């Protein structure tokens, strides 16, 4: 109150959320194609097979183990909520600034 | 006090300029002296080559990139079951125009006849979900019969 | 009587304020269109909820 | 605030008296700063026109007409004043249509000069809407290509400047240099 | 003197924040919009997405 003011950011939180949702939807529905040019749809298992080829594993490995891979991914994405909620110091980098 | 303020501000600005110059040196090493695979580092699209151009107190890069233009709808299949065996493409994707099936490379439409040198056989066709159901050709057999 | 000591401080603060918006824009605005997922969740067993 | 009978002032940040007690009638009344803020002028280039808009940053602007001869106060009262999270904008018209931002204001509000022509205010648009026709057996592969060239500009070096201390502070003077040492 | 000290420390902190934001933008471009072969850039293990 002594000449100190805080200015609002240009982008509201809802706009940031919309940007992240657009990025997520593009990644899910088109792979990496929406970053180079026009977005091209591709089924998600085929995109995952492409990623497996990228890391040097042949693509029939994913098709033979699709259910196990999906279950492992679901469990791993479930665990992170508890992992970040249980530890107070998980989000310390923002709290320090 | 005035001189000290000027010197401090100059130091901070020099640090910023040094960061920019380090980035420029990295871009010269990786985009101009080679072909880069990092996404969006050397322009928008698939990087082909770059050309430097001197400017006063700076540099300018001209990034030549590859951009896909006209796309079409097709139907896919993860694999092909022919004689109880599942066929997967060596490099490419199985594609159909409504009646026949072909193999094309992923980044450009170039249909090919499905043969034994386009695909590899792995396992049986009872495990793959959504496998499609066709004929593959071995060019050795017609030559042997003739 | 101290000249322009005050103007430089405000100028520096304004520069920082503009830089913050530049940072946010350069991080998040990397896509030129807004995409939406289909209402059906047929992702082959992958749950993105 | 429940003052104790022996207390006179009130301090929360230890340098501001937020409250005080009236000497005659023993009543407690708090003290708040009247109002202050920055004044920004939204303007297109002196190319385009000479119309301007004024933003009073971070203030309730029922108070603006009586803030502070250059007494424009409400510069254009006909131009519908409306509060934003950054303040209230005077001299611009609110529009429902959304466009890409060119003159940022704050809190998602952007201003522009367009057609007749006047300064308008709107919420910025994040981009054209799109929807990929996703299905579990559909692919899209390009049948053609284009070659594009893009420019990127990076500063490399600054201007090499040297400043003499004694000449700047105590130019051609011996007493000044003796005091400076 | 107090104001000048505050402004100088703010400038230094803003520079550090800008470096962090540049790193975040690079990570968004490389790990999210593509698949990176750089070791330990997008987590421990072989990056998938
Ligand atoms: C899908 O592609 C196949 C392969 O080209 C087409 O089959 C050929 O069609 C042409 C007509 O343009 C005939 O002259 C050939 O004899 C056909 N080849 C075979 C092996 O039958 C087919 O017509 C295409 N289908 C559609 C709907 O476009
Ligand atoms: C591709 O062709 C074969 C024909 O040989 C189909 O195999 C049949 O599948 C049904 C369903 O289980 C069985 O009842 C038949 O006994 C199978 N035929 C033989 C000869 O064993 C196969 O179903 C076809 N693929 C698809 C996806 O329809
Ligand atoms: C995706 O996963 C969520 C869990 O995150 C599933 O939601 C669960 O649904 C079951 C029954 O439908 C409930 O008993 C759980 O309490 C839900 N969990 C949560 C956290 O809400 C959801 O059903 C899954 N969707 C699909 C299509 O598998
Ligand atoms: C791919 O796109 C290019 C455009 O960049 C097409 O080339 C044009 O073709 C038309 C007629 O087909 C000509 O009138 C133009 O002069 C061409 N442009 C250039 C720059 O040469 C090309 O035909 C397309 N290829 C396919 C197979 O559709
Ligand atoms: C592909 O199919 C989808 C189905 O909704 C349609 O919207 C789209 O226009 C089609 N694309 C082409 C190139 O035919
Ligand atoms: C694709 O989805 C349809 C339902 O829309 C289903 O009948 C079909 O089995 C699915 N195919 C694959 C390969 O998942
Ligand atoms: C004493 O205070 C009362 C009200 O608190 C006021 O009306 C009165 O004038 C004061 N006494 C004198 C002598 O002014
Ligand atoms: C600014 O105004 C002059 C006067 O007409 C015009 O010639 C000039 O091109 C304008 N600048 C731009 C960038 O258009
Ligand atoms: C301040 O503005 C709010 C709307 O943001 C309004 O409800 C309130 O009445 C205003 N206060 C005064 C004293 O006019
Ligand atoms: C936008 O349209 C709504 C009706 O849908 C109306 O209530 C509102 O006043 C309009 N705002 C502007 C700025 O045109």
């Amino acid at each position: 109150f002594n000449g100190l003011t805080v200015l609002p950011p240009l982008l509201t939180d809802e706009m940031i959320a919309q940007y992240t949702s657009a990025l997520l939807a593009g990644t899910i529905t088109s792979g990496w194609t929406f970053g180079a040019g026009p977005a091209l749809q591709i089924p998600f298992p085929m995109q995952m097979a492409y990623r497996f080829n990228g890391i040097g594993v042949t693509q029939n490995v994913l098709y033979e183990n699709q259910k196990l891979i999906a279950n492992q991914f679901n469990s791993a994405i479930g665990k992170i909520q508890d992992s970040l909620s249980s530890t107070p110091s998980a989000l310390g980098k923002l709290q320090d600034v | 006090q005035s001189l000290q303020t000027y010197v401090t501000q100059q130091l901070i600005r020099a640090a910023e300029i040094r960061a920019s110059a380090n980035l420029a040196a990295t871009k010269m090493s990786e985009c101009v002296l080679g072909q880069s695979k990092r996404v969006d580092f050397c322009g928008k699209g698939y990087h082909l080559m770059s050309f430097p151009q001197s400017a006063p107190h700076g540099v300018v890069f001209l990034h030549v990139t590859y951009v896909p233009a006209q796309e079409k709808n097709f139907t896919t299949a993860p694999a092909i079951c022919h004689d109880g065996k599942a066929h997967f493409p060596r490099e490419g994707v199985f594609v159909s125009n409504g009646t026949h099936w072909f193999v094309t490379q992923r980044n450009f439409y170039e249909p090919q006849i499905i043969t034994t040198d386009n695909t590899f056989v792995s396992g049986n066709c009872d495990v793959v979900i959504g496998i499609v159901n066709n004929t593959v050709y071995d060019p050795l057999q017609p030559e042997l019969d003739s | 009587q101290y000249g322009s000591f005050c103007t430089q401080l405000n100028r520096a603060l304004t520069g920082i304020a503009v830089e913050q918006d530049k940072n946010t824009q350069e991080v998040f605005a990397q896509v030129k269109q807004i995409y939406k997922t289909p209402p059906i969740k047929d992702f082959g067993g992958f749950n993105f909820s | 605030k429940k003052f104790l009978p022996f207390q006179q002032f009130g301090r929360d940040i230890a340098d501001t008296t937020d409250a005080v007690r009236d000497p005659q009638t023993l009543e407690i009344l708090d003290i708040t700063p009247c109002s202050f803020g920055g004044v920004s002028v939204i303007t297109p280039g002196t190319n385009t026109s000479n119309q301007v808009a004024v933003l009073y940053q971070g203030v309730n602007c029922t108070e603006v007409p009586v803030a502070i001869t250059p007494t424009w106060r409400v510069y254009s009262t006909g131009s519908n004043v409306f509060q934003t999270r950054a303040g209230c904008l005077i001299g611009a018209e609110h529009v429902n249509n959304s466009y890409e931002c060119d003159i940022p204001i704050g809190a998602g509000i952007c201003a522009s000069y367009q057609t007749s022509q006047s300064i308008i205010a709107y919420t910025m648009s994040l981009g054209a809407e799109n929807s990929v026709a996703y299905s579990n057996n559909s692919i899209a592969i390009p049948t053609n290509f284009t070659i594009s060239v893009t420019t990127e500009i990076l500063p490399v070096s600054m201007t090499k400047t040297s400043v003499d201390c004694t000449m700047y502070i105590c130019g051609d003077s011996t007493e000044c240099s003796n005091l400076l040492l």
